[PDB]
């Protein structure tokens, strides 16, 4: 790759640089470079990966929003379509490369819950974002692949994390936007995000003010849901 | 609906 | 080009659709196309290439900006002034790119005071933006390049235009900028949004209540313009 | 200081 004569610190110093000037494909250029390293990543570099990508893939998913509204619309020339095709064909390219990174080498060297919970989550997430522009032979391969990720990751987070675990409570609200808006389960949706609300509710008095203001963030993102689906 | 943060500590 | 394959039409209705998802950089490699047909542009059209590389470059001089203040604090490794340098490279191949469409061969083709103090006035901001990140052997002469542009556009748009128009507004705004923020001649500067505010409002009794409002939205930029500088 | 916007008519 084009990182591949970079130091890996080089990398990652530039990668919070890009963050701080919002140029978030470079920031997910500098850290596929470092992933590629070979390294495991810490925490902050784990968080730096995530952001980059959420990123570049937010803004392309909200212009095939944009695009598929007017083509559905124009359904009521080629242009439209093809435009569209072209914006979810370069979005499905992120999604192919942040996956390619989980599967090599990403899960498989992450032994500590806390790595290997976040990154089956991301799994689990850009297999949702594919799921979402997705309409044949494939599209529920790859809703169960999404499901897959997210049920590992579950199972890992519920043994070994305490509720009030940021990282869990990510998890369980994006499995229940899973269960919500891919997989037609608004119930299970809804189960989901109440009892992940209540079990880290009972959990807070353990926390120091600070932990208290990470989960407790986390935990209006699920109340908010609640609101919105009932 | 709501999805997580992308930096979870 | 990537677009030589493309119908003109299309490369435009394309460019409305990028606009309307936010895609800039995808807006101006349609419009770049759409220009290297070789057809002179519509008043529309000219307002969709500006728009295009206007929020390509605003991107790229918001970032610049952001590096820039890092590196001077920095100097109260390399890597902030690489990085710097990459999006300064960058954003000098935008404005390269798009003098270059007006040397070739959107200006010599443009005939009517619209189209050629609109192009010109552009020739001027992309030299500006050029002055912005340099600094050295030809910091001079770019500021001789922004400055010859905006002053050819002044001449034709005072004697071809009424007071009003929101092109020759526009241009007497962004070389009253370019007089307070690059050429360090501030009086100049405020001389300038001055006398083309109140020019302007003498002129208003002559329009249509649309272009009232047209006009005045760019007067009240000067007017805020005044009231930072003085 | 504030430039001018990109669409002018
Ligand atoms: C602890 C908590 C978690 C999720 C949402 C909210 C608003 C809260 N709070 C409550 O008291 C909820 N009963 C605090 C912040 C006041
Ligand atoms: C016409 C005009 C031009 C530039 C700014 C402003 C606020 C105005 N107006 C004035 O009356 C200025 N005396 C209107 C809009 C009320
Ligand atoms: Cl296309
Ligand atoms: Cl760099
Ligand atoms: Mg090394
Ligand atoms: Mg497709
Ligand atoms: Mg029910
Ligand atoms: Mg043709
Ligand atoms: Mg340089
Ligand atoms: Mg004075």
């Amino acid at each position: 790759g084009a990182m591949g004569s970079m130091e890996r610190a080089s990398l990652i110093q530039k990668a919070k640089l890009a963050e701080q000037a919002e140029r978030y494909e470079d920031m997910a250029a500098f850290m596929k470079g470092a992933v590629e390293k070979g390294e495991e990543l810490s925490c902050e570099e784990r968080n730096l990966l995530s952001v980059a990508y959420k990123n570049v893939v937010g803004g392309q998913r909200a212009a095939w929003r944009v695009l598929s509204s007017i083509e559905q619309k124009s359904n009521e020339g080629p242009e439209v379509r093809e435009y569209r095709e072209k914006v979810e064909t370069e979005l499905q390219g992120v999604c192919d490369t942040v996956l390619g990174l989980l599967d090599s080498h990403l899960i498989k060297e992450a032994g500590d819950a806390e790595s290997r919970v976040f990154y089956l989550k991301m799994k689990g997430d850009y297999y949702r974002y594919l799921a979402e522009v997705a309409t044949g032979d494939d599209k529920k391969r790859i809703i169960d692949s999404a499901r897959s990720a997210y049920q590992e990751a579950m199972d890992i987070s519920k043994k070994e994390m305490p509720p009030t675990n940021p990282i869990r409570l990510g998890l369980a609200l994006n499995f229940s936007v899973f269960h919500y808006e891919i997989a037609n389960s608004p119930e299970e949706a809804i189960s989901l995000a109440k009892t992940t609300f209540d079990e880290a509710m009972a959990d807070l008095h353990t926390l120091s003010e600070d932990s208290y203001k990470d989960s407790t963030l986390i935990m209006q993102l699920l109340r908010d849901n609640l609101t919105l689906w009932t | 609906s709501h999805s997580s943060p992308a930096s979870l500590q």
